[PDB]
RNA sequence: GUAUUCCAGGGGGCAUGCCUGUUUGAGCGUCAUU
RNA sequence: AUUCAAUUAAGCGGAGCUGGAAUUCAUUUUCCACGUUCUAGCAUUCAAAGUCCUAUACGGGCUGAUCCGGGUUGAAGACAU
RNA sequence: UGAAAAUCCACAGGAAGGAAUAGUUUUCAUGCCAGGUCGUACUGAUAACCGCAGCAGGUCUCCAAGGUGAACAGCCUCUA
RNA sequence: GUUUCAAAGGCCUAAUUUUCUAGGCCACCAUCGAAAGGGAAUCCGGUUAAUAUUCCGGAACCUGGAUAUGGAUUCUUCAC
């Protein structure tokens, strides 16, 4: 029987996870999320142009 | 005569183990396709001293592959781990320390610990302190490969089989002296009650074979046939050997 | 088309959580049901001696329904119209006085086990038809070495619920003929002689042969597998 | 032929009509009549010198109560029988055995004049 | 007492095993019909 | 049959795709692989595609997730109990 | 390496629901009604308990002043 | 023996505005066990031959019900 403005305080995860904590997952969820895109530019770039090459060696 | 304190303990009413402050079942995950097949990421997040136990415990989070939930599992810590790790358990997990294989895909002279002797046992052969096995061999027709216990007797286990890599955590307990008879007292007070233990030449010849007398001997043979029944069998029983053995065991 | 996105999902083992899929086949039954479907099993992998292995010789399904075409005629009365003839009866015997001949002659199908016997000993039965699923197979087991011996024709049918539907009962066992309106003897004959070529004139050859032995999916191609093996290196 | 499409790898209990009683002949025969009444519950007025002191300054009157008495029950009673309102019921077990309650009315009736008119003083 | 849901008061009900029937159902255990 | 173990009885056994290829050369002839490994994030109410309609509001069928046998799976076995 | 569960709260998540000639909010300010059942005296010991009894025995706890002195030691006072 | 080789259920919203029917989700499981463990919320002053955090006077607080006034929020909106 409190009023949830003492409970919490006005953030992302607020009043459950502390403010560098919050800080460094959003760092983390942003910068893995830029390397799960260079994934694809590998392997999108290699693996079609593996089909150029591996027809080399039957020519 | 009585019943002797030897055939007394089955009963189960005082020697019983104390779990109040046991953590839980240090067991394996659960078979079927994820670990069968391909591999599962799991993150370590504590390591617990577990009360009378010679073996620091982990507790790694795992995702359910058929619900939105997250299961938690037991694993004994090998020497090595570390929380904020992550663990790969299955057939095409890689071979490091902490990660979960079955037998078959893993080279000779390897070393693992808290090894199935089934499959689906979830853990048996080499969980204590400081003890690990080693593989030896290996067979194509028939799956199963040759392994040696920390005992020295070697067993055929099945290939299918899991085994966790690395040494046990905590090693070289046993090195440093008890001093003092209240160390002792504390490490069987979170275990049993197995400790003040009087010697049977020492009672009466009711109590207990050997007593009786009025020097204290023995009076007949300590080596005590196979073949025998709950009473008698106080002193060395189906021994091959007797006295002071020398080096080789 | 500009606002809307695609989204793939992925179900490679560890990604994504897995969708909703019929799985019937992994149920964990009650017990009751457990009894039934592994009691079918139990008896076709054992081998089966030749007497209890004839009842699976079953009449086909073309020529069963002409069967049951004739025996919906000469079915027994319902309880209404027994109830019809014996207000004609009360009414004849006191203005007239006439039993035995009066509300005619009935041609009727012959039922029950013990009834059926007896017309099967005496040699009266002319066509015979017996249920393939009885509980106790030792009650109806022995009616096909009776018939060959009194040289009667007789012939296997599926359903027990079939027999009983034609003489308003749930379940009938057997059910033969004895007594048939000379208009409808043609038709009878005809049904005899396609019988008597399965059944009767084959007794002595359904008599020697074993049936069962017969092992499951996983067995099959297990030996199928070994056999081509080894041999055909 | 054509199987029920089922997700769950379970097999519970279907629910079924469950059908409510409907009976050929009551068990009872006849109601039984009012167990606790007015007059049962409140008994007598107790008549200790110590209670005359309490009407008088308290503005409070003192009963002997049967046992298997709630205060809703009490309260009802007193308003029923004497056309009084209540303010407040406090009630004690005896040693001997025997409920007492103790009832303060409002500020509009005087317990000095109902005491009078019921009885004792 | 402002009341399908909250509070109190007066009255009537709710155990287990087993049998006979009634109504809903479960199972490619199995039969005929589209 | 009897015995032992595990799960809320999910992915058993065999064929088929695309495979990528295989070298007697593309094959009704076999081997051979299946979507995640710098980081203590995140993953749930079933979406795109085509097909029609509910008259396009809000949503129905077929795919996305292949098909066929309903033996839950693995020991052990005419020994043991 | 020094209990468990009832119980209460917070966050992620976006289900469903809403306006202007009117509508949402009762995790805030005020205001209204109700709160059952049983225990409640006194003793707790060189006299209310157990020990044949008003028996130098035995029986779990809390509060705690001044001076001397290391001191909850011994010896002497105040309140009761 | 107490979750097992059992077909082991009780929690929310409408539909219907006869108050009886429809939506749904979710699922190895009785019940007893502490007046020193856990635990919703009360204090001062007065009064009796003998009772009080329990009666009287004065000032508070919690849980469960009902509910309407003020304030806040709203032209792009669930505050800055």
């Amino acid at each position: 029987t409190v009023s949830r403005t003492k409970k919490t305080v006005s953030r992302a995860y607020g009043g459950s996870k502390s403010a560098n904590a919050v800080k460094e997952r959003i760092v983390r969820a942003f910068l893995i999320e830029e390397q799960k895109i260079v994934k694809r530019v590998i392997k999108e770039q290699t693996e079609a142009a593996k089909k150029a090459e591996k027809k080399d060696a039957k020519k | 005569g009585r019943v002797i304190r030897n055939q007394r303990k089955g009963a189960g009413s005082i020697f019983t183990s104390h779990t109040r402050l046991r953590q839980g079942a240090a067991k394996l995950r659960n078979l079927d396709y994820a670990e069968r097949h391909g591999y599962i990421r799991g993150v370590v997040k504590q390591i617990v001293h577990d009360a009378g136990r010679g073996a620091p415990l982990a507790k790694v989070v795992f995702r359910d592959p058929y619900k939105y939930k997250l299961r938690e599992e037991t694993f004994i810590a090998n020497e090595g781990l570390h929380t904020g790790q992550f663990i790969y358990a299955g057939k095409k997990a890689s071979l490091n320390v902490g990660n979960v294989l079955p037998l078959g895909s893993v080279p000779e002279g390897t070393i693992i610990s808290n090894v199935e002797e089934r499959p689906g046992d979830r853990g048996a052969l080499a969980r204590a302190s400081g003890n690990y096995v080693i593989v030896i061999g290996h067979n194509p027709e028939d799956n199963k490969t040759r392994v040696r216990l920390p005992s020295g007797a070697k067993k055929i286990i099945s290939s299918d089989a899991r085994g966790v890599i690395g040494v046990v955590a905590g090693g070289g307990r046993i090195d440093k002296p008890l001093l003092k008879a209240g160390r002792a007292f504390h490490k069987y007070r979170v275990k049993r009650n197995s400790w003040p233990k009087t010697r049977g030449v020492a009672m009466n010849p009711v109590d207990h074979p050997h007593g009786g007398g009025n020097h204290q001997h023995i009076g007949k043979a300590s080596t005590i046939s196979r073949g025998a029944v709950s009473g008698q069998k106080a002193g060395l029983i189906a021994a091959r050997r007797t006295g002071l053995l020398r080096g080789s065991q | 088309n500009p606002l809307t996105k695609s989204s793939p999902r992925n179900f490679g083992i560890g990604q994504a959580i897995q969708p909703k899929r019929n799985l019937s086949r992994y149920v964990k039954w009650p017990e009751y049901v457990r009894l039934q479907r592994q009691k079918k099993i139990l008896s076709i992998r054992l081998k089966v001696p030749p007497s209890i292995a004839q009842f699976q010789n079953t009449l086909d399904r073309n020529t069963a329904a002409e069967t049951f075409k004739l025996l919906k005629k000469y079915s027994p009365e319902t309880a209404a119209e027994k109830k019809e003839r014996l207000t004609k009866e009360a009414a004849a015997i006191a203005e007239g006085k006439t039993k035995q001949e009066a509300s005619p002659k009935p041609y009727v199908v012959k039922y029950g086990l013990n009834h059926v016997v007896s017309l099967i000993e005496n040699k009266k039965a002319k066509l015979v038809l017996i249920a393939n699923d009885v509980d106790p197979i030792e009650l109806v087991i022995f009616l096909p070495a009776l018939c060959k011996k009194m040289g009667v024709p007789y012939a296997i049918v599926k359903g027990k619920a079939r027999l009983g539907t034609l003489v308003n009962q749930k379940t009938s066992a057997v059910a033969a003929l004895t007594e048939v309106r000379e208009e409808d003897e043609a038709a009878l004959a005809k049904l005899v002689s396609t019988i008597n070529a399965n059944y009767l004139e084959k007794y002595e050859d359904s008599k020697k042969h074993w049936g069962g032995g017969i092992m499951g999916q996983k067995a099959q191609k297990k030996i199928e597998k070994r056999a081509k093996a080894a041999e055909s290196a | 032929k054509a199987l029920k499409v089922r997700t769950s790898a379970s097999f519970r209990l279907p629910k079924t009509l469950k059908l409510a009683r409907s009976p050929k002949y009551a068990t009872k025969a006849v109601p039984h009549y009012n167990r606790l009444d007015s007059y049962k519950v409140i008994e007598q007025p107790i008549t200790s010198e110590t209670a005359m002191k309490k009407v008088e300054d308290g503005n409070t009157l003192v009963f002997k109560v049967s046992l298997k008495a709630n205060k809703y029950q009490i309260k009802k009673a007193v308003k029923e029988l004497y056309e009084v309102d209540v303010l407040s019921v406090n009630t004690l077990v005896r040693p001997n055995g025997t409920k007492k309650a103790y009832v303060r009315l409002t500020a509009d009736f005087d317990a000095l004049d109902i005491a009078n008119r019921i009885g004792y003083i």
